[PDB]
RNA sequence: GAGUUAAAUUAUAACUAAGCUGUAAAAAGCCCUAGUUAAAAUAAAAUAACCCACGAAAGUGACUCUAAUAAUCCUGACACACGAUAGCUAGGACCCAAACUGGGAUUAGAUACCCCACUAUGCCUAGCCCUAAACCCAAAUAGUUACAUAACAAAACUAUUCGCCAGAGUACUACUCGCAACUGCCUAAAACUCAAAGGACUUGGCGGUGCUUCACAUCCACCUAGAGGAGCCUGUUCUA
C-alpha cells in the first residue's frame, strides 16, 4: 500500500527535524 | 427489459402491454419453422424451468412424441454431451 | 445390471426424458405425480357425485412396512 | 381503575394522599449512583437531612463498593435508619447512571421503606464543560 | 435548576411494585436517546469522530430499514409449496 | 463401553413391579419399555435387590477402597457401623429416664444424618480475569455437595489420625462428632462458608 | 420511512459535498446475519445476599437460616432449569420472526440483481 | 457588528455524614472533603438533525436586531484578496479540558498505554505566521448514453482552455530569489547507489481480529493413581 511511502517520508522529515535541533 | 422496448405497444398504468401484431408475425414464423424441422425428422426438446406448468409441458411432449426437460438443468448437458449422456449422442436440432 | 441402449440406429432416443440426464428417475416422478392428479381428479368427481368409497390403507404397522 | 403516570401537579388539587399527607409533603430519597460508588440520602419535605448511607460507610472498600450488592446493602441500611425517625413513604430521585441504580431502588423496598414515585435527574449538559479525553485502554 | 421539580422524567408506581415502574422509565429514556447520550458524554469525542459516527449510524439505519421492508414484502411467500415434486 | 446407545439402566426395585395397578401413567412407562424392544444392560455386581442395602452406603464403601480390595472396604464399613452401634448401646444403658429416649441406636440413621450436616451450602471456583484469579462463590449442585461431604470424611480420618488407632474406630468417632454438629468436618464446612461470605462482592464475575 | 439516499454519496455528477462515506457498498446481500447469543449475568444474587445476612448474624450456623437456605437452593434449581432449556427452544420459537436459516432460503428465491 | 441565556459546572453559604475520588485490580491524591438546598462570572452550544441548506475555499447549525451574499448569467497567472488547527508579539479572561513537568501503578527497563495534580494553551480585542490525508486524492465551462468492461474504486466519453507530469533512492534535502518568516515558508538540483521502485489482483499461511458452534481423558471447571524428594536398577549429557 501507499503507506510504504508515507513512512519513508515520515522518517526523513523526523530525522531532519533532529538535525536542525542539534545544530 | 431494455431489449423488449420495440416489442411493447405501450404501458397502461405502469403495466406494459405487448403488441400482438408483432407477436402474430413472429408466432407465424415460429410455428412454420417448428413444423419444418419436425417434417425433416428432427429432435425437438421442450425446456421450461417453471414450477407451475412442469407436468403440463411434460405431458405435452409425450403426446407429440418429442422430448421435454422441465427439471433441473445440469451444467455440462448440451456442451459436454458425451460424458453426461453417452459415447455417441445425437444433439437436438431445435429447442423450445 | 446394465443400462440398455437408449437410441436407435438413427440416434433418436427411445424415451421422452432422455435429455434430462436421469430418464428412469424422472419418468417415475412424472408417473407418480400423474397418479396424484388422477386421484385428485377422481376424488373431485367423487365429491361432486357425493360418494366416498375409498379408505386410507397406509397404516401397515402389523405387517411392518418400511 | 384509571391510573396516571404523570405526577400530581401542585397547582391542581388531587385527592391522592399517602399516610394522611399530600404529595409534596412526602420526604425525598436522593440516590447518586456513580461508576465507583453509590450514595443514598433521605431528606424531608423541607430539605432537612434525616439519614445518610453509602457503600463506603457500610464496610465495602475500593472496587468492592462499586458492585450492585454494595448498593443493595446501603439501601437496606439507609431505610432502617430512616424508618427509625418515622417515615413510611418517600419519593426517590436517581442521580446519574451507574451499576447501583437498580440495587438502591430495591434496597429501600426491602429495608422497610415504601417508594411511590421515581425521578431521574442525571446531569445532562446542553452543549457545558468539556469532559475528559478518551481512554486508549 | 430554575424549572419546577418532580415533573420531568418522573413516573409513579401503581399497586405497590417498583421493578415495573423503573423499566417504564428506562424505555422513556432509551426512546428519547438520553441513555446513549449519557454514555457518550462520559468521555469527549473529537468532532472528527462525531461525523464518522453519524455516517455509520445513518448507513446502518438505511440498510436495516431496507432489508426489513424486503423481509415483510417477501413474508407472504412462505406458505407450503403447492407444486412440490412437480 | 461395550454397551451400545440402545442399552439402558435396569430397574432393580422389586416393589416397582409388584404394585403397578394403582397408577396409570407409570404403567404406560414400563409397558412401552419392552414394547419398544429396548435392550437392557446386565445387572451390576454391587447393586442388588436386597432390602438391607442403601445407595449412600455403597458410594461411601467404594471411596474407602484402595486398589481393588472390595472385601477389605466392605469389612471396614461393616466394623464402622458395628463400632458406632456398640458406642450408642453403651451410652443408652448409662442414661436417665428422660435421656434414654433421646439416643439413637440406628447406625444407618446416624450415617445418613451425619453426611447431611457436613455438606457445604455454597462452594468456590476460581475465575481468571485481568490476569488474576478471584475466588467466586457458586451454587454447587446437590450431587457435588453430597460427594464433597464424603471426601472430607475420608480425608480427615486418613491423615490426622494416630498410627495406633484403627480405621473403623476412628471413623466411628467422627460420625458421632458430626452427628452433634461439633466435628472437625463441620468446622471445615464453616471455614468454606467463611471464605465464601468474605468474597460476597465477587459473585458478579461469574456468567451463569 | 427509509432515509433519503439522494445527493449523499460521493459521485461525479453530485454538486453537494458527500454526507455519507460507507465502509462497504450499500448492496443488499442474499443472506441475513445470524442471531447473537445473549450474554449471561450472575444469577441468584438477591437470594444469596439475604442468606449471607443470616450466616453473619448466627455465627455461620444454618440452625435458624433454613428458610434462607432453601430459597437459595430453589433459586439454583430455577436458574439451572431455565439455563439448560433456553438454547433448544429459542432456535425454533422465532418470536414471530423466521429463523435465519429460513430467511436465507427465502432470499435466495428472490435474489437481488446488482448486475445487468 | 450589537444585545441576550436555557441545561451543566465552580467561587461561596447553610445542614447532615466520615470518609471522598480512582481502576481489570490498586496505590497516590484529598479529608479546606462528600451529599442536599440557595447561586454570579468564564466557557461551550442536548433533542430538533432518519433534515442536507448557505459561502469562492478553509468553514457555519442557542436566541434577537442591524448591515448583507460580485457579474444580462465563458477560460485565465508568479498579480490583488482570503485561508481550519498548531505557533509568535502585547493587553484582558480562566468554569473546564490539557502537550510539558511531578507523584502512583505496570514492566527486565516504561523518561509509554492506565490513575491524580497543575502550566502553556484552547477564549475576547489588535497584529503576525500562510502550513494540512487544505482529499470528494476525481480542475473550469458546455454537453452525449453513442462507441465500449485492464484491474480496483465513485460507469464510459467529446469540444474549448489553463495548470501539472519524463525510472527509484538521495530529496517536503544542499545552494539561490522573495517573505513582519530567523529551529521558518516558498522555489528546488547534482555527485553517488541500484535494475529496479510502484498500482491492482489470485491462491496459501497466519492473526493476543469479530460472530456462531464444539473439546466425553478434555483446554477450563472438575475425578483417581503417580513423577520431581531417598536408596537401588538402567539410559543419556558432562568428566575420564
Ligand atoms: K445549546
Ligand atoms: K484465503
Ligand atoms: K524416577
Ligand atoms: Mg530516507
Ligand atoms: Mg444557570
Ligand atoms: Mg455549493
Ligand atoms: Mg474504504
Ligand atoms: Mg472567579
Ligand atoms: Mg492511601
Ligand atoms: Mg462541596
Ligand atoms: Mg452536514
Ligand atoms: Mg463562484
Ligand atoms: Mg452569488
Ligand atoms: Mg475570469
Ligand atoms: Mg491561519
Ligand atoms: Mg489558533
Ligand atoms: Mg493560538
Ligand atoms: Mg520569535
Ligand atoms: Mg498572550
Ligand atoms: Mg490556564
Ligand atoms: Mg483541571
Ligand atoms: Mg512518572
Ligand atoms: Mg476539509
Ligand atoms: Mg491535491
Ligand atoms: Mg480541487
Ligand atoms: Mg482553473
Ligand atoms: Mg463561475
Ligand atoms: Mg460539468
Ligand atoms: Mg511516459
Ligand atoms: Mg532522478
Ligand atoms: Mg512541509
Ligand atoms: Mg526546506
Ligand atoms: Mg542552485
Ligand atoms: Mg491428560
Ligand atoms: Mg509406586
Ligand atoms: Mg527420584
Ligand atoms: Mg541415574
Amino acid at each position: 500500500k501507499n503507506i510504504l511511502k508515507i513512512r519513508r517520508r515520515k522518517m526523513n522529515h523526523h530525522k531532519y527535524r533532529k538535525l536542525v535541533k542539534r545544530t | 427489459h431494455r431489449f423488449m422496448e420495440p416489442y411493447l405497444f405501450g404501458s397502461r398504468l405502469g403495466q406494459d402491454i405487448i403488441d400482438l401484431e408483432q407477436t402474430a408475425a413472429h408466432l407465424q414464423l415460429a410455428l412454420n419453422f417448428t413444423a419444418h424441422v419436425a417434417y425433416r425428422e428432427g429432435i425437438i426438446l421442450f425446456v421450461s424451468r417453471h414450477r407451475q406448468f412442469a407436468h403440463l409441458i411434460e405431458t405435452t411432449a409425450r403426446d407429440c412424441g418429442e422430448y421435454a426437460h422441465t427439471r433441473y438443468f445440469k451444467g455440462g448437458l448440451l456442451t459436454n454431451a458425451p460424458l453426461l449422456l453417452g459415447p455417441g449422442v445425437r444433439l437436438p436440432d431445435l429447442i423450445i | 445390471k446394465q443400462r440398455a441402449i437408449q437410441w436407435g440406429e438413427d440416434g433418436r432416443p427411445f424415451h421422452f426424458l432422455f435429455y434430462t440426464g436421469k430418464q428412469s428417475y424422472y419418468s417415475l416422478m412424472h408417473d407418480t405425480y400423474g397418479k396424484l392428479l388422477d386421484v385428485e381428479k377422481h376424488h373431485n368427481q367423487l365429491r361432486a357425485k357425493d360418494l366416498l368409497a375409498e379408505k386410507t390403507k397406509i397404516l401397515k404397522d402389523p405387517i411392518g412396512s418400511r | 381503575s384509571s391510573f396516571s403516570i404523570y405526577p400530581p401537579i401542585p397547582g391542581q388539587e388531587n385527592s391522592l394522599r399517602w399516610a394522611g399527607k399530600k404529595f409534596e409533603e412526602i420526604p425525598i430519597a436522593h440516590i447518586k449512583a456513580s461508576y465507583n460508588n453509590t450514595q443514598i440520602q433521605v431528606v424531608s419535605a423541607a430539605h432537612q437531612p434525616l439519614a445518610h448511607a453509602s457503600c463506603g460507610t457500610e464496610g465495602f472498600r475500593n472496587a468492592k463498593k462499586g458492585t450492585g450488592i454494595a448498593a443493595q446493602t446501603a439501601g437496606i441500611a439507609a431505610a432502617a435508619k430512616a424508618t427509625g425517625k418515622g417515615v413510611t413513604h418517600v419519593r426517590v430521585v436517581v442521580k446519574g447512571l451507574g451499576p447501583g441504580r437498580l440495587s438502591a431502588i430495591k434496597g429501600l423496598t426491602m429495608g422497610g421503606l415504601e417508594v411511590i414515585s421515581i425521578t431521574d435527574n442525571t446531569p445532562i449538559p446542553h452543549x457545558g464543560c468539556r469532559p475528559r479525553k478518551a481512554r486508549r485502554l | 435548576a430554575n424549572h419546577l421539580k418532580f415533573i420531568a422524567r418522573t413516573v409513579m408506581v401503581q399497586e405497590g411494585n417498583v421493578e415495573g415502574a423503573y423499566r417504564t422509565l428506562n424505555r422513556i429514556l432509551t426512546m428519547d436517546g438520553l441513555i446513549e447520550d449519557i454514555k457518550r458524554r462520559r468521555y469527549y469525542e473529537k468532532p472528527c469522530r462525531r461525523r464518522q459516527r453519524e455516517s455509520y449510524e445513518t448507513c446502518r439505519r438505511i440498510y436495516n430499514m431496507e432489508m426489513a421492508r424486503k423481509i415483510n414484502f417477501l413474508m407472504r411467500k412462505n406458505r407450503a409449496d403447492p407444486w412440490q415434486g412437480c | 463401553s461395550r454397551y451400545g446407545p440402545e442399552y439402558k439402566d435396569p430397574q432393580i426395585d422389586k416393589e416397582y413391579y409388584r404394585k403397578p395397578l394403582a397408577e396409570q401413567t407409570e404403567e404406560e412407562k414400563y409397558e412401552r419399555d419392552f414394547k419398544k424392544t429396548q435392550l437392557i444392560k446386565a445387572a451390576p455386581a454391587t447393586k442388588t435387590s436386597s432390602v438391607f442395602e442403601d445407595p449412600v452406603i455403597s458410594k461411601f464403601t467404594n471411596m474407602m477402597m484402595k486398589g481393588g480390595n472390595k472385601v477389605l472396604a466392605r469389612s471396614l464399613m461393616t466394623q464402622t457401623l458395628e463400632a458406632v452401634k456398640r458406642k450408642q448401646f453403651a451410652k443408652y444403658h448409662a442414661a436417665s429416664a428422660e435421656e434414654q429416649a433421646t439416643i439413637e441406636r440406628n447406625p444407618y440413621t446416624i450415617f445418613h444424618q451425619a453426611l447431611k450436616n457436613c455438606e457445604p451450602v455454597i462452594g468456590l471456583v476460581p475465575i481468571l480475569k485481568g490476569g488474576h484469579f478471584y475466588q467466586v462463590p457458586v451454587p454447587l449442585a446437590d450431587r457435588r455437595r453430597r460427594f464433597l461431604a464424603m471426601k472430607w470424611m475420608i480425608a480427615e480420618c486418613r491423615e490426622k489420625k494416630h498410627r495406633r488407632v484403627l480405621m473403623p474406630e476412628k471413623l466411628s468417632q467422627e460420625l458421632l462428632e458430626a452427628f452433634h454438629n461439633q466435628g472437625p468436618v463441620i468446622k471445615r464446612k464453616h471455614d468454606m462458608h467463611k471464605m465464601a461470605e468474605a468474597n460476597r462482592a465477587l459473585a458478579h464475575y461469574r456468567w451463569w | 420511512a427509509t432515509p433519503s439516499l439522494r445527493g449523499r454519496l460521493a459521485r461525479l455528477g453530485n454538486p453537494r459535498r458527500p454526507i455519507l462515506k460507507p465502509n462497504k457498498p450499500l448492496i443488499l446481500a442474499n443472506h441475513v446475519g445470524e442471531r447473537r447469543r445473549e450474554k449471561g449475568e450472575a444469577t441468584c444474587i438477591t437470594e444469596m445476599s439475604v442468606m449471607m445476612a443470616c450466616w453473619k448474624q448466627n455465627e455461620f450456623r444454618d440452625e435458624a437460616c433454613r428458610k434462607e437456605i432453601q430459597d437459595f437452593f430453589d433459586c439454583a434449581s430455577r436458574a439451572e432449569a431455565a439455563r439448560k432449556m433456553r438454547s433448544i427452544q429459542e432456535n425454533l420459537g422465532e418470536l414471530g420472526s423466521l429463523p435465519p436459516k429460513k430467511l436465507n432460503k427465502l432470499l435466495h428465491r428472490f435474489p437481488n440483481k446488482p448486475h445487468v
